[PDB]
């Protein structure tokens, strides 16, 4: 840890530029810039070996890099292409532990149009009267839908704290349709708890949906809300 | 400098004995590591072995620096589903002065051993409402579900652990728009 990357998600329209910010403090003379793609495994980009200099790694086409300070690695996209849709990930080493420390990684997405991004639809659906009675177990369902770019993060809050255990949410979201270029996305994500807890009228259930979309500084001409980094949210509360 | 490790999703029960083939082809004598990705991660030094004969350990796991066959394979002796992750083996010339040669990546899919599998199809109503999905759950993780038309969506299966009774389920989601839309069909 200790790599920060800048943004964590961007949605871009083709033919646009930007810029990903890498931040380090643990003085690592050497900085790298790599893109994970399904089935090619993380091919470099650029790499530095200190302050001023930048090298070519095995895809650097399309990109440029700047090593201005050596806390910082700026990669750069001149012209964005929807090949450029990629998770980027950036890391750091210093020589003389020598081993790469990786930051969280940037989803890029890169669109036709702008028109095109969408926040989600939130909705839970409540635990089946089937399920309890026979398991004394009770399933939540959220289900987040309608959203483009898939850049979405997904969590569980019971009584206003963040739960992690007896949650599971879809790998991957799945596509609305799927012949299409564009297609907006689903993701559903389930909490188990028990049927007692589930039927205390007292306990509160959340899904919440932080969707990442457009910035401040991004042209919006267009009849409906601007699709901003926003939170979608859907509750529900225990049913005795 | 190369690097070829096993390729395809590799899918054990928990467990199991794990084993990651990793091979190199390398100039000198190299360091050699395994990095583990985590879903919605990235990478993190795992274990490694700076020379020849050195056992790195970690987590459970462990490779040895094998000169004679030039490989650095990854064992394990009991899976656990918290295990499943992106596997990648990599080498360095030593000091760390060199950019590092990754492997292409092994997908680990650690899935539960369910005890008392009981698959059952559940209807649950939208809370707001006149909304409904369909709930697979509860079968066992040798039950494939199998993939929907572009009306009805059907989920891949996930895994769930409710710690609080040291108990795993396995369960997929469908839902459709259409008027006609039975849970009994669904999956």
């Amino acid at each position: 840890a200790g790599v920060t990357q800048t943004p964590k998600f961007r949605v871009l329209k083709t033919g646009q530029s930007m810029t990903l910010l890498c931040a380090q403090d643990m003085n690592h003379e050497y900085m790298y810039w790599y893109r994970q793609d399904p089935g090619m495994g993380l091919r470099l980009i650029h790499y530095s070996v200190g302050e001023g200099t930048t090298a070519k790694g095995e895809v650097p086409d399309g990109y440029n890099v700047s090593r201005l300070k050596k806390q910082n690695f700026l990669l750069g996209l001149e012209s964005a292409a929807p090949s450029q849709t990629s998770v980027y990930f950036c890391a750091s080493s210093m020589p003389g532990s020598y081993e790469q420390y990786f930051g969280p990684g940037t989803r890029l997405t890169v669109t036709e149009d702008l028109k095109n991004v969408f926040p989600p639809e939130v909705a839970v659906f409540e635990p089946s009267e089937a399920e309890i009675s026979h398991t004394q177990k009770a399933t939540l369902v959220c289900l987040a839908t309608g959203f483009y770019p898939d850049h979405v993060e997904l969590s569980w809050w019971v009584n206003g704290k963040e739960v992690h255990s007896g949650v599971c949410t879809d790998p991957q979201p799945l596509k609305e349709q799927p012949a299409l270029n564009d297609s907006r996305y689903a993701l559903s994500s389930r909490l188990r708890v028990s049927a007692t807890f589930w039927q205390n009228p007292r306990n509160h259930f959340r899904c919440q949906v932080q969707f990442y979309g457009l910035s401040e500084n991004d042209e919006w001409t267009q009849d409906r809300a601007k699709p901003v980094t926003q939170i979608v949210s859907a509750e529900a509360w225990g049913r005795a | 400098n190369s690097v070829t490790q096993m390729e395809g999703p590799v899918t054990l029960s928990e467990e199991a004995f794990l084993t990651i083939n990793c091979t190199y082809t390398a100039t000198g004598y190299p360091s050699l590591f395994w990095y583990v990705q985590y879903p919605g991660e990235g990478l993190q030094l795992l274990l490694k072995a700076t020379k020849a004969d050195d056992k790195g350990s970690n987590k459970g796991f462990e490779a040895t620096y094998r000169k004679e066959t030039t490989s650095f394979h990854l064992e394990k002796g009991s899976v656990q589903v918290s295990d499943s992750a992106v596997y990648f083996c990599a080498l360095t010339p030593s000091g760390g002065y060199q950019k590092v040669t990754f492997g292409t990546g092994t997908k680990l899919q650690v899935i539960p051993n369910i005890q008392n599998p009981d698959p059952a199809v559940y209807q649950l109503r939208d809370s707001k409402s006149d909304k409904s999905v369909c709930l697979f759950t509860d079968f066992d993780s040798q039950t494939n579900v199998s993939q929907s038309d572009s009306d009805v969506y059907i989920t891949d299966k996930c895994v769930l652990d409710m710690r609080s009774m040291d108990f795993k389920s396995n369960s997929a989601v469908a839902w459709s728009n259409k008027s006609d839309f039975a849970c009994a069909n669904a999956f």
